[PDB]
């Protein structure tokens, strides 16, 4: 092959991958003050029932 | 042919027994019929689809 090749480039390849944004989730919840206390005949235990 | 017949050792054979449950010994103050408690039911988390 000819003597010129020399100056014919030559590029590495390339392989990617992109991924982009992810999940916000949330969850929630919504505790009682009056509801809550016509059950729990103790309030101790409404305590422990928050945490 | 005659003495009263002469008795000499009775023992009262006796053993103990036991539970393989004492472990599980929870005492109490013996108050109220009915007694209860609870769990609570799961809330898997949601996509947040903020539109």
């Amino acid at each position: 092959k000819n003597e010129e090749l020399m100056l014919k480039r030559n590029y590495p390849r390339m392989a990617t991958k992109l991924y982009g944004n992810g999940i916000v989730k949330k969850q929630k919840f919504t505790l009682n003050n009056n509801d809550t206390r016509f059950n729990f005949q103790t309030l101790a235990d409404a305590t422990n029932y928050a945490l | 042919k005659y003495l009263f017949p002469k008795i000499n050792e009775t023992l009262l054979i006796d053993i103990a027994l036991g539970n393989r449950f004492n472990w599980l010994a929870k005492e109490q103050d013996f108050i109220g019929q009915y007694s209860e408690e609870y769990v609570i039911m799961d809330t898997v988390p949601i996509n947040m689809d903020l539109s």
